[PDB]
């Protein structure tokens, strides 16, 4: 209630750094001190956070973006903020249950990523020769069948991770290719339709480091 | 805030003299006579942590 | 000043600043006992974050 | 049909180096009984003594003997293009290369050729029901 | 002193790629592990006794 | 049969260097004829001049040819796994190899593998009643 | 998988000394299968008689053999810039060496590098169970 | 064709000491399979004790074997002539050396030429992506 | 099992010089199939004219290649602590050398390693029925 600025002018600094000026590349989190810093925005300096530490773990617990100044005094000087946590409003799921699949917003930036470069590496199977009942293609023509693709688009995937990617937990289960003939029922199936499921997980970074330090006395 | 350094939240410090790394090594008993004026239940194992606690 | 709860206080606000439970500010604080030996031992309340100043 | 040993399809890629042309995957033939052959774990092993080991990097290989296409430069099967290769088994492995290099080719008569692949990583796709992750 | 010390010292790990179980990291990669991490904390340990800290 | 030649039963489990999985002592069989062969001395000798010899240390190995089994990696069979393997023979006799090494591997074709395996030590049971402590 | 040498993981963090810009730490691979070697300690001892030596102070010293990344100024690998380089082994021993400063560079022909590292210290960490302090 | 490894291509220009006479930047080749070498950093560390060295000017030198021309002289090869290199590589690098002076000619066949050239800098263009400034 | 020749057995103890931390007698191994070698008489002859020579003082000498212990730090290996070594020999023989000092370290791979030292003594104890006193 106490914020000694004009609000819309916070969100405005937010959104263009989040937007243009840094993610060009989209595993980066806007945070910290160095990469979430709103340097065209100041204040004065004051002794009073506005929210108690109590405050901001709630409201960082309950999906909601908060910020604090870089320098802290009581002579009124002016700082500008920083981004605390780069945090989307995502809580429970589709079928009500909590995750934190897309917590942090550069989650969303991978998942369009991602499903972009799937999207341009499968044109190369559009207008290619298809087989489903006899699957060996005689000499000289240019085709494929289920099995190859399925190699070609494991490999691919394989050959992404540290880039799109952390490590599958079980390739043989996260990838899984069908035609439309095995699914629909007989006389109802389409030729050339295919059916694909993937599941992927984004990279990791640091997020955080708990210190014990135990002073102690020279002795013996 | 606090200071710039740990304003940030990544680093979570917590200074205690007190603490200790070791792990649990394995157990023994001590059994002997009390007194009326102690505070323990008679015929009951209990643990013991440090030397202090002795007495009441 | 020489008011003990005073102190007790000022304590209280050092401690704080050094707890775990939220990025730490530090500091340390100063302040005196005046007093016969009897009375002046009786002030010590195991303050890490004071220094007493005992005087006659 | 469990028990059958053999080649069922083996598909090439070509992509010309210096200009850039590529030709999609055609599918090719054996000229004979010898089966491809290959070495998926892209490292190696040496004995020193006592049990131990010393562990360097090595590659992945694949040794592909195949009928050439009538469409294709025999220089293309060769060291001047580059070559991504499936090959798929009866039993219903598929072995697949990508971005291959082909390493000191010896002379062809223009039908059959040999081919020694090397590249970073070759994929193997098992039949159904595996038990490595 | 020694706090506000290692809190600035671990501010490089933030932000930074972690790799666990597989803890090979492909060439070209900007990461680390828990073992080289561990490395690092004990050069900086060792750099500074004669300034914050007596011999181990 | 006191005087039959060949091999009754191999067991061999794997374990995965970079990731820690294990596979359970899988029973596996032989590809043609030719039987494994082994070296339990772990010493070398190595002829001087007037019946003296130069003795050093070295490892003890076992050469292993069998079929693979179709829900493993063939990466496995290679360089990239640690291998503990049992052949019993029809006599009695058993050899028991573990914590092996996978040297220097050859291109195979997917079904037969030869394996070379170096280890410390290797366990003989020879048949009841033996003569050497 | 408990006695394999070979080398597991290199990092190396540039420093432009001239204009201060740094570069983090990207992870590198070797050209052939010789490892680096190191020398951890300071001192030097010069033989005199009877068993007597002279000790004086030496440096401590890394040679690095890794492939270079195209990503980096030749000229960096080379003299024009500091650097901080931690190599990890499959045992688990982890070398760790910052401000080095690299000497007599010899001409390279722009894909493989072999620096010669100098620093005051080199922190080795050995496996957990050491008898040293 | 990422990852080869060698010479695409090497532009060399002469000019004329005694009379300034020029020619112009004719296309060479090498006479075997060795590659050119390079030191592009003008600066030379030499290590004192504790960790501490000693810096030094120097030069930037380049190695380049090459098949002669036979239009250009002999003597022009050796150090009787002032030379402009340029040397592309399969990956995209290209180094550019100019008012280079051949040091220490050595005597030649008549075919193969070896220089060995120095200049005041060498100019490295990396593929594109780089990360230093 | 007279005329073998070769390295029974062989026991290090360490005294750091720093702090004089000690660690018992561990008993090595070899890396290799290189045997040590001993130069146990102190004094040193230079030849002058007509049969006549110069006796100087001189040290004694040992050189053992031993593969470095997990437990210890490389660089007690090297000239930062102290030496105490026996060698026996399969025929009998055994070297016992103490307050040894290693001399001029080479630079190691981390697993094996080839001292250099030197003592003021070693004793040498023959197999039972020697000649000399």
């Amino acid at each position: 209630t106490t914020y000694p600025v004009l609000p819309y002018l916070t969100n405005a600094a937010y959104g263009a750094l989040s937007a243009c000026s840094t993610c060009e590349n989209p595993e980066l989190n806007v945070q910290g001190q160095t990469y979430g810093l709103l340097s065209c925005i100041n204040m004065p300096e004051s002794c009073t956070p506005g929210w108690e530490f109590t405050e901001v773990t709630q409201l960082q617990n309950n999906g909601f973006v908060v910020s604090g100044p870089a320098t802290t005094s009581g002579q009124g000087n002016f700082t500008s903020p920083y981004i605390y946590n780069d945090v989307t409003n995502y809580l429970r799921d589709e079928k009500n249950r909590p995750n934190a699949t897309f917590r942090d917003a550069s989650s969303r930036r991978l998942a369009a990523a991602t499903g972009v470069a799937l999207a341009t590496f499968l044109q190369q199977f559009n207008g290619l020769a298809v087989f489903t009942k006899n699957t060996n293609i005689k000499t000289g023509i240019i085709g494929t069948n289920l099995r190859l693709m399925l190699g070609k688009i494991r490999k691919w995937a394989s050959d992404n991770v540290g880039v799109l990617f952390s490590e599958f937990d079980n390739i043989n289960e996260d990838i899984q290719l069908v035609s439309d003939f095995d699914v629909q029922p007989k006389c109802v199936g389409q030729p050339g339709v295919f059916h694909l499921n993937m599941r992927y997980r984004p990279p990791v970074r640091g997020a955080r480091i708990n210190v014990n330090l135990v002073p102690a006395l020279f002795d013996n | 805030m606090a200071q710039d350094a740990l304003s940030d939240g990544f680093v979570r410090l917590c200074i205690d003299p007190s603490l200790n790394f070791f792990g649990e090594g394995c157990k023994i008993l001590v059994e002997g006579q009390i007194t009326d004026d102690a505070t323990a239940a008679e015929n009951v194992v209990t643990c013991v942590n440090s030397e202090l606690d002795l007495v009441e | 000043s020489d008011d003990t709860d005073w102190q007790e206080n000022l304590r209280d606000w050092i401690r704080s600043a050094w707890d775990c439970s939220k990025p730490q500010c530090f500091g340390h604080g100063y302040v005196f006992n005046k007093g016969t030996l009897g009375q002046v031992l009786a002030d010590g309340d195991n303050s890490a974050e004071l220094s007493r100043l005992a005087l006659p | 049909c469990n028990k059958q040993n053999g080649v069922k399809n083996i598909l090439i890629t070509f992509t010309h180096c210096d200009t850039g042309e590529v030709i999609g995957p055609i599918s090719h033939e054996q000229p004979d009984d010898t089966l491809p052959t290959y070495k998926t774990c892209a490292w190696t092993n040496t004995a020193l003594t006592n049990g131990a080991v010393m562990r360097s990097a090595s590659n992945a290989t694949m040794t592909l003997p195949v009928v050439r296409d009538p469409r294709v430069p025999l220089a293309w099967y060769q060291g001047c293009a580059q070559i991504d290769a499936q090959v798929e088994k009866f039993d219903g492995t598929v072995m697949t290369l990508t971005e291959g290099a082909v390493t000191e080719p010896e002379e062809s008569d223009g039908r059959a050729v040999t081919m020694t692949i090397i590249a970073a990583e070759i994929d193997e796709l098992l039949p159904p029901g595996s038990l490595a992750a």
